């Protein structure tokens, strides 16, 4: 079956925060393509601009990238249901089976590795813990400025949240009862020290 | 082994599309058959697959010279129901598998058209036209 | 050393990870869909923003293509066309564009996309049938890559199967071979 | 119970197989009907029990109607069948269909029995119940017993048009309208309570078929049947017959009237309509409201752009509230949504040949004697004019003015024209 290179995919999947930030500039470096002078701006410039723009524009870009991830997850859902053919139902009240499916197949198809262990409230919310989080395994600023790194690298945590939201959509629960938040609160228990120090945690709320 | 009508219904019993592959009152009859058919998915008369994680096919009923077959997609709530004639069937396993092959072909068409990343959010006027174009392209 | 054929198959078979092309198509489709969505369907110059997208992508992809292939700096249009046609696409997208429509005195040529994984399944709306390109990122990436290989080219789309034309063609006309810089020590 | 179901898939698969394989046999239906009625003999004591019996007897009656239609040719309503060249002789039961009269009654009896059996299946199966009920309705319509048909259809008056079953809606509505039309009086009917008027239900059904049916130009029959036949003021959810867009924005049209041009695509009706009055409402952020309306307009068939004039205007920002058309008898309304942030402004357009009142602080005055001056540009000939001036409270509980030294007056309404007049003023405490 046809394939495409993981490197170009990983880079493209990384690079929407500059897209989601520059679209805002166009809504609210000169050069000529053929006859008319278009303007282009770098990626790290827009990452820093998002880091220090202001709160409402930051929230707008966060919801922007959440919409992108929602589309991706919702739209890849039907493909995964066709191909893998799991044992789910349309609105299964057993959230554990849905979360097992997302942990086993969706992430195996998007990223290269199965997601790590998960908590089980059995009543309300769930936690999804990822270690070393492939797309941003090669990000950094400085030897000392680690505090700014985690605050600047925040919006890149949205596209998997959007993926989870979208996969839950078109599988029963809509985007009015479900909310999810990403964070770095996961700590490396005993794993080998990779480039990025902190794993990520997706806290998923479903009533 | 042409189909007399093809019906796609979503989770909410909103009929997505009840195409007839061209009498002036035929779409009427096929709609009545489809509406009668849509109930059996929530019926204890026949046990659905619930095994091996595969869409399982059954012959649901048959009225007034139209053999109607159906699929419930467990993991999405999509419902496919398409008809066939008495006078174009033999009933052996080879045809029972060929009609199944037609079923996956139809579901490919629906996936492809709904998967087009230019549908704005929910435009039924666009979805219906695209599905109708694909069905015309196939059955002709 | 070895032919570009052997190089392309060797690098593609055993020196790169893989994913399903459907998922890459899905991602790029999501990008273009939302750019259509949040921009009042201004197809006249959503293409410009997609060009900026593609340029920013390609300028930093070239560092990886050269990292794997390790070819010398291309000098003439013949070798640039050969390498782009034969290995540059084969590493990433696993396709082999065909080259025809050679211009006068070897200053321009055309990439024919026989199969476009970026558009495995699309039916554009009626208003887009003569406005949008949907694959501007590809030529943007090409120009960005050639910028870092230090040869400037005007690259644009002549035709697309999506709009209705018979085949998808990308003219890649060179403009000038800008030279290396020197220290400005007086 | 587990035996009963498995027996039913067994018999259903067997009848399927024997029907498909035993073809060309002239005695097929003869065998099949007696087979069905014999096989039915074992279930006689649950919801599943009633379901199975009803389904089997439904198969029975369907084969029955197939046989009688093939051997007799009398169409039952309109359900046509594949015209097989080979002839089938279903003649051993030539008692229920020797005549076309008792035939319909017998089929009605079978349908009613099946309806009862399905209705005794708790509540897990309503669809075939509803379809069968409308089959009884069509049988009554064919039998020309419209009094019962209209009463039966009053239940499912409008069920299959919001569920996107447009063809089913088209049949049920057209037959309902026809049945209501032919019989003379039918002057009082009730749906689920107080009797709704015959005119109201009739025009509701007519407008529903007009908005639902789409046949380019052959709905002219329904158009003529509406405008030749038959009031109470009635509102409606406009969406379906007309679509409205805001072309451009406000501009001057005449001396002292703002005007806004708008285009509307009309395709609910096939021919032209003389609307007596049209009105667009633009709500204000504070809460105020205004109206734009141009009356006695012949709406062209298709797409047309017209200018709406306004008389009373409050300069500022507005959000559109509701659009409306008043046809002779009916008032279509389309209420726009709320919190759009797509506000349209109404700027202070100024013209030479237009009457206006100007208010300002007085030019010449004494110290500590505050006042105001009112002018009137182009006072000229004016039949009448009244100007009302009042103050807004600011502490949100103050009123920093009195037009007197005794009472706290905050208004003085004129009744006569003026070229220039000096209004008086007295500050309360300190306001700037
Ligand atoms: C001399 O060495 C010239 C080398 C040719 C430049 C390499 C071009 C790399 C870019 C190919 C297209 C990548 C796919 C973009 C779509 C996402």
């Amino acid at each position: 079956l046809p394939k495409v290179s993981q490197s170009v995919y990983q880079m493209l999947l990384n690079e929407m925060v500059p897209l989601a930030m520059g679209i805002e500039r166009q809504i609210s470096r000169l050069k000529i393509e053929e006859h008319h002078t278009v303007d282009i701006i770098r990626s790290h410039n827009l990452i820093h601009e998002l880091y220090k723009a202001d709160e409402e524009e930051k929230e707008k870009v966060l919801a922007r990238l959440r919409n992108i991830g929602f589309q991706i997850g919702l739209k890849l859902s039907e493909l995964l249901i066709f191909s893998n053919n799991p044992n789910l139902k349309f609105k299964e009240m057993d959230l554990l089976l849905i979360m097992k499916f997302i942990c086993r197949d969706v992430w195996k198809q998007i990223f290269g590795k199965q997601i790590d262990n998960l908590k089980t409230n059995h009543r309300g919310t769930f936690y999804l813990l990822d270690y070393d989080y492939r797309p941003i395994q090669s990000f950094s600023l400085e030897e000392d400025a680690k505090n700014e790194e985690l605050k600047m690298i925040e919006p890149f945590l949205e596209i998997p949240v959007g993926i989870i939201r979208g996969v839950l959509s078109s599988l029963g629960y809509s985007s009015e009862e479900v909310i999810c938040l990403a964070s770095f609160i996961d700590r490396p228990t005993d794993r080998p020290k990779t480039a990025f120090p902190k794993g990520v945690s997706f806290h998923v709320q479903v009533t | 082994l042409r189909p007399c009508f093809v019906s796609l219904i979503d989770e909410s019993d909103k009929p997505i599309l009840i195409y007839v592959p061209n009498e002036m009152n035929d779409v009427l009859k096929y709609n009545v058959l489809s509406n009668i058919s849509l109930d059996y998915f929530e019926s204890a008369l026949v046990e659905w697959h619930s095994l091996d994680s595969k869409p399982l096919l059954k012959s649901i009923f048959q009225l007034e010279g139209v053999s109607v077959f159906a699929m419930l997609i467990k993991q999405t709530g999509l419902k496919i129901v398409i008809g066939f004639e008495q006078k174009s069937l033999s009933g052996a396993d080879d045809e029972f598998e060929a009609i199944n092959q037609i079923f996956e072909t139809v579901r490919k068409i629906y996936i492809r058209v709904k998967c087009n990343p230019l549908l704005v959010s929910g435009d039924e006027k666009s979805i219906i036209k695209s599905l109708e174009r694909k069905f015309d392209e196939l059955f002709i | 050393s070895r032919s570009l054929k052997a190089m392309g198959e060797e690098i593609w078979k055993n020196k790169t990870e893989k994913i399903n092309t459907e998922l890459f198509t899905l991602t790029y489709g999501s990008i273009v869909a939302q750019l259509c969505q949040d921009y009042e369907r201004d197809f006249n110059k959503v293409n410009d923003h997609l060009y900026s997208m593609g340029y920013n992508i390609g300028c930093r992809l070239i560092e990886d293509f050269l990292a794997r292939t390790a070819l010398p700096r291309c000098e003439n249009l013949v070798k640039t066309s050969e390498v782009l046609s034969k290995c540059a696409f084969k590493i990433f997208l696993n396709i082999t564009p065909n080259i025809t429509n050679w211009s006068h005195n070897k200053d321009t040529f055309s990439l024919i996309l026989d199969e476009n994984p970026l558009a495995d399944f699309v039916e554009l709306p009626m208003d887009a049938m003569k406005s949008l390109w949907y694959s501007n990122i590809l030529c943007g990436v090409l120009k960005g890559s050639l910028e870092m290989v230090q040869l400037d080219c005007d690259v644009w789309f002549v035709s697309d199967i999506l709009r209705g034309d018979s085949q998808t063609e990308i003219k890649v006309k060179l403009n000038r071979i800008l030279k290396d810089e020197i220290p400005i020590g007086e | 119970l587990t035996a009963f179901v498995g027996a039913f898939q067994l018999i259903k698969n067997f009848i399927e197989s024997i029907s498909i394989e035993y073809r060309k046999s002239v005695r097929l239906l003869e065998f099949k009907h007696y087979f069905i009625t014999s096989m039915l003999s074992y279930f006689e004591f649950n919801p599943l029990l009633c379901e199975i019996k009803a389904e089997l007897l439904m198969l029975k009656r369907d084969n029955w109607v197939q046989g009688v239609m093939a051997t007799s040719g009398y169409r039952l309503m309109d359900k046509n069948y594949p015209n097989s060249d080979v002839k089938y002789k279903f003649d051993l039961l030539k008692e229920t269909f020797v005549d076309e009269t008792v035939f319909q009654e017998n089929f009605l009896t079978l349908t009613k029995e099946i309806l009862s059996l399905f209705n005794k299946c708790e509540g897990k199966r309503q669809r075939i119940v509803d379809i069968l009920s409308i089959e009884i309705g069509l049988l009554y319509y064919q039998g020309k017993k419209y009094e019962e048909a209209v009463s039966l259809f009053l239940s499912c008056y409008e069920y299959y048009t919001q569920t996107n079953w447009n063809s089913i809606g088209l049949k049920i509505l057209q037959v309902f309208i026809d049945s209501l039309s032919h019989c003379p009086k039918l002057d009082v009917l009730q749906i689920d309570g107080e009797s709704v008027s015959a005119s109201a239900v009739l025009t509701n059904a007519f407008l529903n078929i007009l908005k639902l049916c789409k046949d380019n130009d052959s709905k002219e029959i329904w158009w003529k049947k509406f405008m030749d036949l038959q009031n109470i003021h009635l509102m409606y959810p406009l969406d379906g017959l007309f679509e409205v867009t805001l072309n451009s924005k406000v501009h001057l049209a005449r001396a002292n009237v703002s005007a806004i041009e708008v285009n509307l695509k009309s395709y609910g009706f096939p021919e032209d309509i003389s609307t007596k009055t049209m009105r667009l409402s633009l709500k204000n952020m504070g809460g105020d409201v205004i109206v734009f309306g141009a009356s006695d307009f012949l709406l062209k068939k298709g797409e047309n752009k017209l200018i709406l004039e306004c008389r009373d205007i409050m300069y500022g920002e507005f959000s559109l509230l509701s659009f409306e058309i008043i046809v002779e008898g009916i008032t279509f309304v389309k209420e726009f949504p709320e919190n759009q942030d797509e506000f349209i402004v109404v700027p202070e357009i100024y013209c030479k040949e237009s009457t206006k009142v100007l208010v300002k602080q007085a030019h010449n005055l004494n110290l500590g004697e505050y006042a105001l001056e009112l002018k009137s540009v182009q006072s000229d000939a004016l039949e009448s004019l009244q100007v009302e001036v009042e103050v807004q409270k600011n502490n949100m509980k103050n009123l920093p003015v009195s037009f007197s030294m005794d009472e706290i007056q905050a208004r003085k309404r004129y009744n006569t024209p003026f070229e220039n007049v000096r209004l008086e003023y007295y500050l309360l405490d300190q306001i700037t």
